[PDB]
Parts: C-alpha cells; structure tokens; sequence
C-alpha cells in the first residue's frame, strides 16, 4: 500500500504531538507567534528549555519516520503469491475448491491419466 | 466395536479406537501404531533494542566525555545542543563530524533491526480457567464428545469438571467444528489425532492444537484382537515392519505498530518531565 | 543495499530435515555424521533397503556411548548427530548450546523388555494405561522432561565504542597542538 | 533387572564413600530416589572392570519403583557390562545368531526384566515381548548450535 | 530570490508564512519518493 498500512490514526496522533510540543514550547518561551508549527513541520521534514525540546522533539520525529520508512519497506518485500499452485502438489489441488476453478478440455490424455490415477 | 468384539461377533477389529485402561481389562489389542491423546484445540524494546539501557548508558557516557573534550576544546549551550542536533531529523568540528558519523550508524542499524524483526492461551489442564471456569465473566464452555476416551478420561480425573462439561456436552465432531467457527465454545476436547488432522485441513488454518507436548494423556490406537486369539504375534510383528520399512511415515504423508504507542507515550511523559524541571529551576 | 546483503546470506542453519535433505543423500566427507552403535538406528537403517549403502557409509564407524558421541558433537568433532528424540531435546533443554533440528520421523515409542512366558505383562501393561491415567506419571514427566541482542552487534558496538575514544583522544591533542601553532 | 546408561532417565554416578547414596531434593522440593545400582567401572573395552556399586536414578527408576510397589515387585538394578543395547549382530567367523547387551542378558536368563529406553521394534519383538510404550517418540537429528 | 530561492529549498528538502504548508507536503512527497 502506497499509504499507511495500518492503525490510520498515526496521523491524528503525531498532529497532537504536534499541537502538545507547541503549547509546550510556548510556554517554556514565555517563562524563558505562529511560529512553533512551522518549527515542527521544519523538523519532521528537512528544507536553554526551548532548544532542548524541540531537540527531543527532533529526535521522535526522525525515529517515527524512521520506523515508518522501515514499515514501508517490510510491506513491499511482503508479497508472496507465488502462483499458489506450484505444480501439482498443492492442497489447493488436492482437495477441490467452488471458488477456484479447474479443468481440462474433454476426455483427452489428460482426462484418462486422472482416471488413471484415481486418488 | 468394543460390544462387537466382547459377543465373538468381530474377532478382528481396528477402527481408530483408543487405548483405555478398561479396554485392556475385557479385550486386547496389538501394540499402537499412530501417536495420540488428549489435545486443546482453540481459535520500542518489542521492535528493536531489546535489551536498550545496555547502550542508553553507553549513548550518555559518550556523550558526557563528548561534552567534556568539547569543554576542553559551553557545556550545555553548545556540546549538548550539536550532540542533539546530529541525531535530529574550525578544526573542533572533527569530533562532531565522527559523532554525527556514530550517530548515522546508529540510525542504519536500528532501521536494519526493525527491518529483521519485520521479517497458546492455554497449557493445558494446569491453568486455573479449566477447573475455575467460573472464574471469568463468559463462561468457559469447553463440550465433549459422549461415549470417548476423552469423557471416560474427564470422569475418571475430575468430577466436578465433567459436570461442567456435561452441562454443554454436543455431539462433536462435526457440531464441535462448527461450534468453533462460529465461536460458539471458546475450545473443545476430543482426540488429540483428530483435532491435528481439523487443524491440518482448516478453513484458512484459524483453528489449531496447543503447540505440541502439552498431551493429558498420550495413548495409541492400535487394532483390537478377540482375547486368545493367535494373532497377536503376527499383527504385531506385521505392523512393526511395516513402520520400519516407511509405510507408516508415507501413509501418514500425503493424507493430511504497537511499539509506536510506547515510544509516543515515552516522549511525552520525558517532555513533561523537563517541562516540570525547567520550570522549577 | 548493506542492509539487504545482511538479511541475505545469513547464517540459518539449515534445520537438516533429515532422512529427505538431499545434502545428507550425498555422504560427503566434509559432513560426517553417525549413529553410536548397533541400536535401533543400525536397525533402522538396515532395515531400508534402498540406501543401505549410503546408510553404511554414513555412519562408518561405531561410537562407545551416547554420552562421547554428545561430547563429540558439543566438540564441532561431528557435524551431526542421530539419537532418539527424547533424548537429544533433554540434552538441549540442559544445555542451550546444543539444538535439536529436522521434523519427527520414525515415530516408536519405547518398552519393557520381558519375557513371553512371564506372567506379568498384562499387569505391566495396566499399569502403565493407570499410570498415564493419572496425574502421576504427567507430574514426573513435568518434572523429569521439562527444564529451562546478538554478539556481532555487541562486537561491531564495542569497536564502534573504541575508535571513537581514540579518535576524540588523538583530537584533543591534535587540537591543542594547532591552537598552540595558531597562539604562538 | 538390568538398565543402560542414560543421561536423561539413568543418571549413574558413584556412590558415596559410606557405601549408600546421598539423597536430595528436586526443584519442587521433593525427594529423588537413589536405588544402588552395581556395575562395571569402566565402559571401555578391554580394562579391569570391577562390579563397584554405583548410584542410578531418574525417570525409569521411578517408574520401576512404581510397579514394584503396584505389583510386590523388588529391584536388582544391573548395568549392563557391554555397555550397549545389545540388538542382533554378525558374530566372528559365522559361529551362530544370538544376542548380546541387554537383549542377550534377557534372553540368556540372568535378567527376567529389562527397565531402559528401548524402542519397539521388529526383530527386538520377534524374540522378546515388549508391553505397552510408556512415551511415544521418534528419532531425530542432533547438531551443534551456532 | 524567486528563481535562486526556490529551486534551492526544493533541492535541499530532497536530502537531510502559509507557504510554508507547501513546502512541506512538497518535502513529505520527496521522502516518501526516497523511501519507496
Ligand atoms: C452414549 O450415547 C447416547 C446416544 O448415542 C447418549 O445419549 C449418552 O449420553 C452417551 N453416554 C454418555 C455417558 O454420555
Ligand atoms: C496382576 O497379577 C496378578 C497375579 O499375577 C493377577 O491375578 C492379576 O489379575 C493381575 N492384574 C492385572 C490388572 O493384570
Ligand atoms: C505383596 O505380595 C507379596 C507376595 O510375596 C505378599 O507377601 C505381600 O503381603 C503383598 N503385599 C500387599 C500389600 O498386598
């Protein structure tokens, strides 16, 4: 998936991160402006209290991507479906299923080697 | 079968039966051939750094003597804030440049080690839920199959449990799976043979034994001969060759994040806690 | 691509399936693995046909005990090593660095051995079916049966740990002798 | 009765100097039972064997001791001196078939009871009756872990 | 700069006022861009 695979709500929670780290730096600016959500927005992606926070702040941001990055990658090399078939031998084969759908022509070759091997 | 065997009427007879102590006691059988029992059949550390303070305190140490060469070379003005600064997102900057560097590697090998970690409820009758089914709010309708080894065994431990079991008892097999899959009983009980073959060809594999080992009672299943009867010798001897020579084992074949909420709620609670720290200094 | 090429090309261990890995069909020299002596492995492999060439010349030799043959294997002196079940799992719950690999095959249980026209094999056999009745026998297994973040990252983390100590060392010196050069 | 020596259900050490076996407890906190059981000192071929009592315990011994009590039995637990299990061998210069190790200690009637890991099989049943298996297992492949 | 500031702020989000926004999202397309 192009998009986030799962639990869509990481979205909702890094904008309150987002909104908590700026009220929070706000403060700590006025016991030392629409400023602190570009200064979020500045660290999430590249173009003494205060710089400590947004320092931490920093640091989260990158390992969140970095987990994010690494999600991304796992779900791209999982792919499977290696034809589920993979000759003969299969269980699928084995036991008959409705919804997937084989046969051969007529009662060619094909038709008296399964009757042949009447299992 | 049992009844069979015991009127003359079947002086030969093997169909899966399974080997119980009364049995032994009225007929006998030849040795066992197929392995069975009683089976239960049911329905940021984490990810990466596992062991994590091991080399937090090697990250503030580095630091601390990083700071202190860079002193050398303010403590927290500046040392702190370009440590931070190369994890985040003159000639004293060769020792921020090999930090940054550390700090790189770092990062590459804590993607490396999501990327390869990317990449049951019960142990059987010891646990407290199946003599306390009570214990929780729904109750733990296990269900037997009538006229079994399995309810001769269950009468034989537990009184009081058979009870309970009684109290949901069905007909089984075919009324147990469907009681699974609809998740009518929580588990069910029956031999532990047939629950691994239901597992082996179920819908889309949700319904599976307890591991392997955790058996009540291991037993066999063996073919039933009438008493005296000169053919225990050479069933034996027969079936003994025949998983010797593999015809068992081919018989047998070919028949049957998370870790996000911790690491949000850890930075949270970590800026509260210098919030609080900054305002009280 | 360093990332891929250390998920690739690792070290899995092949769980050496046994009597179907076709790298044991091959008696290789470099791999050597046997049985300890005539027992119901010798039996076994007597008793199939099809390769009892190959079966004779994988064990060539017999070994005294089961107990060397363990110390052999925990030794790197055999590559592998076929015993019962029970037995080698027991030996792996004792000691984690001995692993038991390959699926179960050959499934017999074990016995008492008695004599035919001894009287006491109905008794021996009820007794054991009460025994594995009765929470006994689970208890004595249980307690008979059942006992008890990589070192290369701990490695490349230490090396890590001294370079950057004796970089940071050689560059406080190499410092003070360039502010001293600029101070003069 | 005679028993091989076996890491996980014969623990056979030498006994204690006073003559009888020191007795102590499991995790559990219970007693082990320790039954004198006399036998070769060396397992190596061609050495001065000596039947000096040694101290075997474990699983198969409780077990034993259970249908002793059950059945009015008494143990007499022997190692064997070949030291194996004794199945059916080609014997020097085509002498005749027979059986050594605890199978032909049985059939040759020093011993009327074997309590050991012995699998069943063909041939072992063809002259020695085994009863019901106790554990039910197969074979599998031991390798050094790395 | 027009020509010089904006050409260099979108090469140098592709490595580590209301406009802002859109350099932003401009810079999230770019890593995700990176990591795919
Ligand atoms: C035996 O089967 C009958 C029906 O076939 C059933 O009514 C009865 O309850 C069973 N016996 C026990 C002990 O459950
Ligand atoms: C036990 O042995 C005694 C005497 O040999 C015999 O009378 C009794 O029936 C046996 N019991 C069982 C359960 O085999
Ligand atoms: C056990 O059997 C023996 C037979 O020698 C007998 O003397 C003894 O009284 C029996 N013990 C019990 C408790 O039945």
């Amino acid at each position: 998936s192009f998009m986030q695979p799962f639990q869509s709500t990481l979205w909702l929670l890094v904008g309150l991160s987002v909104h908590v780290v700026a009220v929070m730096l706000y403060l700590l600016d006025r016991f030392s402006l629409s400023s602190a959500m570009w200064f979020s927005w500045g660290v999430l992606l590249n173009s003494f209290s205060a710089r400590i926070l947004g320092m931490v702040w920093a640091g989260f941001a990158m390992i969140i991507v970095a987990s994010y990055t690494a999600n991304l990658a796992a779900f791209l090399v999982l792919d499977r479906p290696e034809e589920r078939i993979t000759g003969i031998n299969d269980p699928r084969l084995r036991n008959p299923s409705d919804k997937f759908i084989y046969a051969t022509v007529k009662q060619s070759s094909v038709d008296i080697y399964f009757r042949r091997q009447v299992e | 079968m049992i009844g069979e065997v015991v009127y003359q009427r079947a002086v030969m007879a093997v169909g899966s039966l399974t080997i119980n102590e009364e049995r032994s006691e009225v007929v006998d059988f030849s040795v066992p051939f197929v392995e069975t029992g009683i089976s239960v059949m049911v329905s940021l550390e984490p990810f990466s750094a596992s062991v994590w303070v091991m080399m937090f305190v090697m990250l503030l140490i580095v630091s601390a003597i990083a700071v202190f060469v860079f002193e050398y070379f303010f403590t927290i003005g500046k040392a702190i804030w370009l440590l931070w600064g190369l994890v985040f997102n003159t000639t004293s900057k060769i020792m921020v440049s090999v930090w940054a560097f550390f700090a790189v590697i770092f990062l590459a090998s804590y993607t490396a080690n999501l990327a390869a970690f990317m990449i049951d409820q019960v142990t059987g009758l010891s646990d407290k839920k199946f003599q306390r089914p009570h214990d929780y709010s729904p109750p733990f309708r296990f269900g037997t199959v009538p006229n079994g080894s399995t309810e001769r065994n269950i009468r034989n431990n537990y009184p009081y449990m058979h009870q309970y079991m009684t109290k949901f008892n069905q007909k089984g097999v075919e009324d147990a799976l469907v009681s699974l899959k609809t998740g009518k009983l929580d588990a069910f009980i029956y031999d532990a043979a047939v629950l691994n073959y239901k597992a082996g060809r179920d819908e889309g594999c949700k319904l599976v034994t307890i591991g392997s080992g955790y058996i009540f009672a291991t037993t066999g299943y063996g073919i039933a001969l009438q008493k005296g009867s000169p053919w225990k010798r050479q069933i034996d001897l027969a079936l003994l060759q025949f998983v010797g020579d593999g015809e068992m084992e081919e018989l047998e074949t070919l028949w049957l994040d998370i870790d996000n909420m911790a690491g949000v709620f850890y930075m949270l609670a970590a800026a509260m806690a210098l919030s609080l720290i900054t305002f009280i200094w | 691509a360093n990332l891929a090429a250390f998920l690739v090309l690792d070290r899995p261990e092949e769980r050496i399936t046994g009597i179907n890995d076709p790298r044991l069909r091959n008696p290789s020299d470099k791999f050597i693995y046997a049985t300890v002596k005539q027992s119901s492995v010798d039996i076994y492999f007597r008793r199939q046909v099809e390769l009892s060439t190959m079966y004779r010349h994988m064990e060539k030799h017999n070994y005294e005990s089961a107990a060397e043959a363990i110390q052999a294997v925990r030794d790197n002196k055999l590559h592998a090593f076929i015993w019962d079940s029970a037995v080698l799992e027991f030996e792996a719950s004792q000691k984690c660095d001995l692993v038991t690999t390959g699926e179960l095959f050959f499934r017999s249980g074990f016995g008492i051995g008695m004599r035919k026209d001894s009287p006491w094999k109905q008794n021996v056999s009820l007794s054991i079916l009460k025994s594995h009745e009765n929470g006994f026998m689970e208890d004595l297994d249980k307690t008979w049966v059942r006992y008890q973040t990589f070192e290369n990252m701990a490695g490349v983390f230490m090396l890590v740990a001294g370079g950057i100590v004796a970089g940071i060392f050689l560059i406080f010196i190499e410092i003070a002798y360039k502010r001293h050069k600029d101070a003069r | 009765i005679v028993t091989i020596h076996q890491e996980p259900f014969v623990y056979v050490k030498p006994t204690l100097s006073d003559g009888t076996c020191k007795e102590e407890f499991t995790v559990n906190g219970d007693p082990v039972k320790k039954v004198i059981c006399t036998g070769p000192n060396d397992t190596s071929p061609g050495s001065p064997r000596h039947t000096v009592p040694q101290c075997c315990y474990g699983f198969c011994i409780d077990l034993l001791i259970k249908l002793a009590r059950t059945m009015n039995f008494t143990y007499e637990v022997h190692l064997v001196a070949d030291g194996k299990f004794g199945t059916q061998e080609r014997v020097n210069n085509s002498n005749k078939k027979e059986w050594n190790g605890m199978m032909g200690e049985l059939l040759s009637g020093q011993a009327d009871m074997i309590v050991a890991p012995l699998t069943i099989n063909n041939e072992r049943a063809q002259y020695i009756e085994f009863s019901k298996p106790f554990k039910y297992q197969g074979l599998t492949i031991l390798v050094k872990k790395e």
